[PDB]
């Protein structure tokens, strides 16, 4: 990334007139913050440190993910930006992992400092007869499009670090320790350390004295044509066993297998794997009932995916997600809504509660109740029949204890949508096309039903 | 611990207790009722006593002064009548998948326990001396598999339909 | 409106200490002749009933009864600001969403004021007290507390048996059995230590020890405790106040019923 | 890493020279065979054999120490005919007091670490060893279950 | 509506006269009454008959009931919240409202509760875990003079044998299409519906498969579409999930591939996320797949075998989609 | 039979407080010359041994010794009913399944009576006390408690070292080290505060602080504590009673 490293150095040299009073209203860069983004382990932090030191700045690093007290940190950042350090050298602030700050405190403080400096500069330019930012700020993220950074981006100079720099650093350490290491062995050490700089330096020191579950899932669908299938199988078995998280690996395999290319005859391969997956579910249920002796067999089920679906065609890494946690939380929320409706029926309908099972309520009663509420009353020309149906629907809303709430969360005084509480809609409406049609019809019906409920009150 | 195995209480070793319970409660029944009750109990004196109490209540409510019949006992015990079982045998012997499926859907409307239907079919098929031994091995294994699947909380309709279809292909 | 000023915040704090733990919701009602309050536990085996007459207050004004329900825990959380010697005034309008507790020291100095959120409870005060009970007895409340604290260790059930001139508390459980037998007696050297007993019919009832333990708290409000038992109704344990009383009605165990 | 045969043999020879023990080549070979690269276990077995019989001979070592449990299990699983495997399971394992849980678990380990047969047949044998296990853990652990497991493994190996 | 017209006594029942007479016989002497287990198809009217039997054992105040709440503490600080349907003569518990914590609620509540006795109605006894049933096994026998159980279930298959023996078993066969038609006739004459021809009511029965709860609800749903006047060719109102399952079977018989298996898994996820049990999904899917006339007996036999196998798998597993997708893939491989 | 009446239930309650926590089972035996009791902890490093002579009671009758074992926890649970001033009578027949504790107030008024279930324990009283110990010392028990409470914070081991005219307690652990040095002295202004020491041989033993902490409880029974140490046997810490004593024998570390 030499071009990127020269751009960073060029941006830090634009601070030189303001900080060092050297000749290349304060001639500062238009963008006062440098924002570095890119993959982990490529040296973002190391490049920020080296270029800041090379430019004559003292480097102060803050991890933004660990500092869960922006309002307090505030004092640290204000001292580091505006107070003279005892060091002869001006401070450069390096903020690492700024995308990890779940609490916008750190970013709000930086935005407040930038806005205060813009107000102070405009007063110096236009003010007829306020702490100015005299120090550079470097911020490092993994993700540029993180919601927290949206307010900071306009003040930032954005620099992408793409995927050598570790090899150059390790060579410089070898040369300073008088170690004659062949460049091949340093590459093999980098590959062993997976780009961990700390692990690399420790392994080098030891020489001188003398698998993410996702990566395993993608490896389970890959066959190398140049290695024995048995050696690959034992290597994968050892990696699955060392990880101890066989369940997450299998859930990964389950989400990936439909998208994987596998020579297909009749999609039987999937039928054989449903029986294993069922075997895993029985084994996982038995782990809570019996002392975990059965845990040794849990590593075998992921390896059936390597045997059945492993192909040379699968060269690209498929990214994955956790639909199950979202489905479990949604199933919990829907079960809680249904449990609340069942309690409401028990309090009002003395007999209905005896005939209503949870399943019959979800599949039979609630879909019909919603179809009755969503029915187009605008097609009914007979006012008497419209009034009678509306009186029966008000009686049904009362039997199920369904409250019409005016959600006034619109915010702009136009059409506060009426919503049913509890929201039966989230339990019954499975089809996204039907959701939009039903919402438009319901809005006119619910206003008529609310007016009738108010008339009855 | 010393292992004490309690034996199933069939008609032979429990007819005395059942007759004592019937006499102590003035349960006026026919000749082959009590022995039949335990036959439905399949080695369970508690279920037999419960069935006897139910039959006595049903006979005291009527007040006709007659004796309890084996048919009245097997009616409230969940036993499928003989004619309904013979209809199932006819549908299994002669009939295709569609007719068997329709008759099973109709039979599941009338509430019967699938375990009792499987037991009655097993008794009929193993007891009848009109089927080949090769057919008998297969019917025994199929009934065993169906009972083992039903003993796990499965859907009675699907298991019964699968059993009848598998034994119809024989 | 509600306007009741207690001379010492301490009295109210001890009263609430009595409802504490054993009940969650309390329904108060102030009126022309004073304040009453009722609370029933979830299992419905214990009813805590309070009555404070107008004379128990330093100042009381009521031209319009007000009923208000609240969470007991929230109330006690706030009930440790009385300094005991502080003055406490309970205040509420005729249609309240809150109850105001106002603690003030003699001098204008420090004024602690709270605004407690109320709960809506269907007004349904019970009137389960009997005309006559099978047996009636009173004894020092500290003595009753000890009796309960002794036996409690042995079982979850403590039986009270009454026969002519004899009161016997019994517990029997795993580690063994215990009993405390007391006899009626008049002590002129100070009659607040006497043990009275009026028996119209021998009684023998069992109560859940966990509940009797909740009830003994009333010792802090009165020197003596009155216990009224009947085979027809919940037992009544009563702690008299100056103009008022705190009552605990406890349903006997059927065989298993607290 | 594991200690090769030469290193453990040299250490045992040094210990014998330092202790003046009567030994023989086959006895030391059996000791090293039962040690499986475990120097501590090797020295412990040597001392136990010395204090129990005095002479370090293969007969004494085998009568006091147990032939590596996994090797008999491997020979049982690698049997070509069903009757040979059944006789091995009966005489070597079942008639000597080895519990069914140890047999099935040792069986799983042997298979997982097997290299004579292919991957798919190994996975099928592991599946059979594990379905049985699911029955062994439920309290149905008997000789019939292990016999059925061996029969299913042979049926899988029966093409 | 189903609730507006429901029998409240034994003399108000209008089908299964032999069952009504058996219930009257069983309620003639109410104190020497053993525990009862009502089993049969879902929607037959067993929950109404149990309440009608209680109305014969006790006064008419059995229907005046109230809903309360009770809290429980498990081995950890997770608080179990359970609502209870209580009456001055009986109480109703539904252990199907929680996970594996049925045993705690069952044992504690029944021990606290334990004419002269108080009836207990266990709703949906099929969801009772085996440990909860084992705990109830001895509670049914130790307290037999104060607590009598009336367990309502749809199939005795998951009920253990000890519980089956510890209570009388009462079967409730689904009412005939004629009785359903007669009930719908009284309903439409009381609700003032207009029928051009009576036979439509029969068709309603033929669309309900003995279910009265579904029959009346569908009749009322189609009465709102025809504006309180049913014609000779009024369409049959089918639930949304049934239409989704039918479209799923059409997709199955039309395309058999992995790309279609992905959208099948998506449809299964959308069905499971909206409070639809997987056993009913599998049952309806298999039954409507057997109705496909394009397949032959060889395909239907394999389909029913795979459905039984995967039903056993689902009854032995917890991740329901893991078995549903496997069954769908096996059916795709069969066709 | 067992029939022992304590003037004040308090004495028995404090005695049991001494067995409390550090032992689970206690074996009592009443006889013609009084009552004895022994309890050994699970690890067998501590023995608690009691002796109460006939004169410590207000009334004692024994025509037939009775041995009875019981759970200490159960006993203490019941041992808070004495009002301290209540009278306590221990009662048991010759072949008991229970032990009766009877608390009564002066007047007939209130009578709390308990029937405690007994445990069967193989009678095997130990007699490990020595004729002569290397060194013997006594000092106020409150002082000994403070010494133990100080050092305990520093380590799980407290060493006691004795040399001519010098007693030194030492603890050394993570945060640092501590020591308490005391010297023999006779205070005539009140000799219950004196510190005596008779050394026949210098001693240096280490004890587990958790155990010394259990032992200090005896302060509530006596003003002074006697400590006898030997390199040949468990150390003896003794708390005298009026006609009796409570003894704790503690095995040194390695
Ligand atoms: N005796 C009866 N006569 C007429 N309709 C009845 C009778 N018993 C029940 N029903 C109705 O038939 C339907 C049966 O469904 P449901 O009540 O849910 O069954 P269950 O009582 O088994 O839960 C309901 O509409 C119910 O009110």
């Amino acid at each position: 990334n030499e071009k990127t490293n020269r751009r960073m150095l060029g941006w830090l040299r634009q601070w030189t007139p303001a900080v060092f009073k050297e000749q290349l209203p304060l001639k500062r860069p238009p963008k006062k913050i440098l924002l570095l983004h890119g993959p982990p382990g490529i040296g973002k932090t190391s490049v920020a440190h080296v270029i800041a030191k090379q430019s004559g700045f003292s480097v102060s690093e803050i991890n933004a993910s660990d500092e869960r007290a922006g309002p307090m940190v505030k004092e640290k950042i204000y001292n580091l930006l505006f107070n003279h350090t005892f060091d002869t050298n001006p401070v450069c602030l390096v903020a690492d992992e700024i995308d990890g700050s779940i609490e916008s405190g750190f970013i709000r403080i930086l935005v407040d400092i930038m806005q205060s400096d813009i107000k102070a500069t405009n007063k110096l330019l236009y003010g007829q007869p306020s702490k100015l930012l005299t120090r550079p700020i470097i911020c490092i993220c993994n993700n540029l499009y993180a919601p927290s950074l949206e307010k900071l981006k306009p003040f930032c100079e954005i620099i992408a670090v793409k995927r050598t720099t570790l090899l150059e650093r390790l060579n410089l350490i070898c040369h300073k320790e008088n170690m004659n290491i062949p460049i091949k062995a340093i590459n093999d050490l980098i590959d062993l350390a997976q780009g961990d700089v700390r692990n690399c330096i420790n392994n080098l020191q030891f020489l001188a004295s003398n698998i993410s579950w996702f990566k395993i899932v993608n490896q389970l669908f890959r066959k190398d044509p140049h290695r024995d299938i048995k050696e690959q199988f034992y290597e994968l078995l050892n990696q699955v066993e060392l990880n101890g998280n066989s369940d997450r690996i299998l859930q990964g395999c389950f989400n990936i297998f439909p998208y994987v290319k596998y020579s297909d005859n009749g999609i039987r391969k999937p039928a054989n794997i449903s029986d294993w997956l069922f075997f895993h579910d029985l084994m996982y249920q038995s782990m809570y009932a019996h002392n975990g002796e059965l845990l040794r067999y849990s590593a075998l089920v992921p390896l059936v995916f390597f045997q059945t679906f492993g192909d040379i065609a699968n060269k690209d890494d498929i990214r994955m997600k956790n639909s199950e946690y979202e489905q479990r939380e949604l199933k919990r929320a829907n079960s809680d809504i249904v449990s609340l409706i069942m309690r409401h029926i028990s309090v009002q309908s003395p007999l209905m509660a005896s005939f209503t099972d949870r399943k019959s309520l979800i599949f039979e009663i609630l879909p019909y109740l919603d179809s009755m509420i969503s029915s187009d009353f605008n097609k009914i020309r007979n006012l008497k029949l419209k009034q009678a149906i509306m009186e029966e629907l008000v009686q049904l809303l009362k039997s199920f204890q369904l409250n019409l709430i005016q959600n006034r969360s619109e915010g702009f005084d136009v059409r506060g949508g009426l919503t049913i509480d509890p929201p039966i809609d989230e339990v019954v409406l499975l089809n996204p096309k039907h959701i939009n049609e039903v919402q438009h019809k319901r809005a006119n019906n619910l206003s008529s039903l609310l007016a009738k409920i108010e008339e009855n009150r | 611990c010393s292992k004490f195995r309690f034996k199933a209480l069939d008609a032979s070793n429990a007819i005395d207790r059942l007759r004592f319970i019937s006499e102590q409660e003035n349960v006026k029944c026919d000749d082959g009722v009590l022995e039949r009750i335990l036959d439905i109990s399949a080695g369970d004196l508690r279920r037999g006593i419960t069935l006897l109490q139910s039959a006595s209540k049903g006979a005291q409510y009527l007040g006709d002064g007659k004796n309890i019949t084996s048919t009245q006992v097997e009616e409230l015990a969940g036993v499928v009548p003989h004619d309904i079982l013979i209809e199932i045998v006819e549908k299994v012997k002669s009939g295709d998948f569609d007719e068997i499926k329709k008759y099973v859907n109709t039979f599941m409307k009338s509430g019967w326990s699938a375990a009792s239907v499987v037991n009655q079919l097993h008794e009929y098929y193993i007891t009848n001396d009109n089927f080949d031994t090769n057919f008998k091995n297969q019917i025994s294994w199929l009934l065993f598999t169906t009972d083992s699947r039903l003993n796990n909380g499965t859907n009675e309709h699907i298991q019964l339909l699968n059993l009848l279809v598998k034994i119809s292909q024989l | 409106m509600l306007e009741a000023k207690f001379e010492e915040a301490s009295l109210f704090k001890r009263i609430i200490d009595g409802f504490k733990d054993c009940v969650q919701l309390v329904n108060f009602q102030c009126k022309e002749d004073g304040i009453i309050a009722q609370a029933v536990d979830d299992s419905r085996v214990l009813l805590v009933s309070l009555e404070i007459g107008v004379e128990a207050f330093q100042e009381y004004r009521c031209d319009h009864p007000v009923t208000l329900g609240m969470d007991l825990t929230s109330l006690s959380k706030i009930l440790r600001c009385g300094n005991n010697t502080d003055t406490l005034t309970l205040i509420a309008d005729n249609t309240p969403d809150s109850i105001i507790l106002l603690f003030e020291d003699t001098k204008k100095d420090r004024i602690a004021e709270y605004s407690l959120k109320l709960m809506d409870i269907d007004a349904d005060f019970l009137k389960i007290e009997e005309l006559q009970y099978d047996s009636t007895l009173s004894l020092p409340s500290s003595e009753f507390s000890k009796i309960v604290r002794d036996l409690s260790q042995l079982s979850d059930s403590i039986n009270i048996m009454i026969t002519k001139e004899t009161i016997k508390f019994v517990a029997d459980g795993d580690i063994g059995s215990g009993s405390v037998i007391i006899k009626p007696f008049v002590d002129m050297e100070h009659p607040e230590t006497s043990i009275k007993l009026e028996m119209d019919q021998p009684v023998d009832l069992t109560f859940g020890a966990k509940y009797l333990l909740d009830i003994i708290k009333g010792s802090s409000l009165s020197d003596r405790v009155g216990i009224r038992l009947s085979s027809e109704a919940p037992a009544l344990f009563q702690f008299d106040l100056k103009s008022g009383f705190l009552q605990f009605f406890l349903a006997p165990k059927f065989n298993d019923e607290e | 890493s594991k200690l090769s045969d030469e290193d453990v043999l040299k250490r045992l020879l040094q210990i014998i020279k330092l202790e003046d023990v009567k030994y023989t080549n086959d006895g030391l070979e059996a000791i090293i065979f039962t040690a499986e690269g475990d120097m501590r276990q090797a020295i412990n077995n040597l001392q136990s054999t010395v204090a129990g019989h005095g002479l370090v001979n293969a007969d004494n070592v085998f009568k006091i120490v147990d032939s590596p449990h996994p090797l008999i299990v491997k020979k049982m699983l690698l049997a070509s005919n069903l009757e040979d495997s059944i006789q091995i399971l009966r005489t070597d394992l079942w008639k000597k007091g080895y519990s069914s849980i140890d047999i099935v678990t040792t069986s799983f380990r042997v298979t997982k670490n097997l290299a004579q047969v292919k991957e798919s047949v190994r996975l099928e044998m592991i599946k059979e060893i594990g379905l049985t296990h699911m029955r062994i853990l439920e309290g149905v652990g008997t000789y019939l279950q292990l016999a059925s497991m061996l029969a299913k493994i042979h049926k899988l190996n029966n093409k | 509506w189903v609730d507006k017209y429901r029998p409240k006594s034994l003399n108000a029942l209008s089908h299964n006269e032999e069952l009504t007479n058996f219930l009257k016989s069983l309620s003639d002497q109410p104190r020497d009454l053993p525990h009862l287990l009502l089993y049969g198809p879902n929607g037959t009217g067993k929950k109404t008959r149990c309440m009608a039997l209680l109305e014969s054992i006790f006064g008419p105040g059995v229907y005046r009931l109230k809903i309360d709440v009770r809290q429980f503490v498990t081995a950890s600080n997770r608080k179990l919240e359970l609502n209870v349907v209580s009456s001055p003569y009986h109480l109703e518990i539904t252990p199907s409202d929680m996970g594996n914590n049925d045993r705690i609620v069952i044992q504690e509540l029944l021990k606290e509760v334990a004419h002269r006795y108080k009836c207990v109605i266990i709703n949906e006894a099929n969801s009772l875990t085996k440990d909860a049933q084992a705990a109830l096994r001895r509670t049914m026998e130790k307290y037999s003079k104060n607590i009598r159980l009336i367990m309502v279930c749809d199939s005795m298959s998951p009920i253990i044998a000890p519980i089956k023996s510890r209570c009388l078993l009462i079967r409730c066969p689904a009412p005939s299409d004629s009785e359903i038609s007669t009930i719908l006739s009284d309903v439409v004459t009381n609700e003032r519906i207009q029928l051009e021809t009576k036979d439509i009511l029969k068709r309603i029965a033929q669309a309900s498969n003995g279910n009265l709860r579904v029959s009346l609800l569908m009749l009322e749903s189609m009465a709102l579409n025809n504006e309180l006047a049913l014609k000779s060719s009024s369409p049959i109102i089918k639930p949304d999930w049934i239409i989704v399952i039918h479209k799923l079977t059409r997709k199955i018989v039309k395309e058999r591939s992995v790309n279609s298996l992905i959208e099948c898994r998506a449809v299964l996820y959308d069905l499971l996320a909206h409070c639809i049990p997987a056993n009913i999904i599998l049952k309806e899917l298999t039954f409507s797949l057997l109705d496909v006339e394009t397949l032959n007996t060889t395909n239907k036999s394999s389909i029913i075998e795979y459905s039984s196998v995967f039903d056993e798998r689902l009854s032995l597993g917890n991740k329901a989609i893991f078995h549903l997708e496997g069954f769908i893939a096996k059916v795709m491989c069969c066709l």
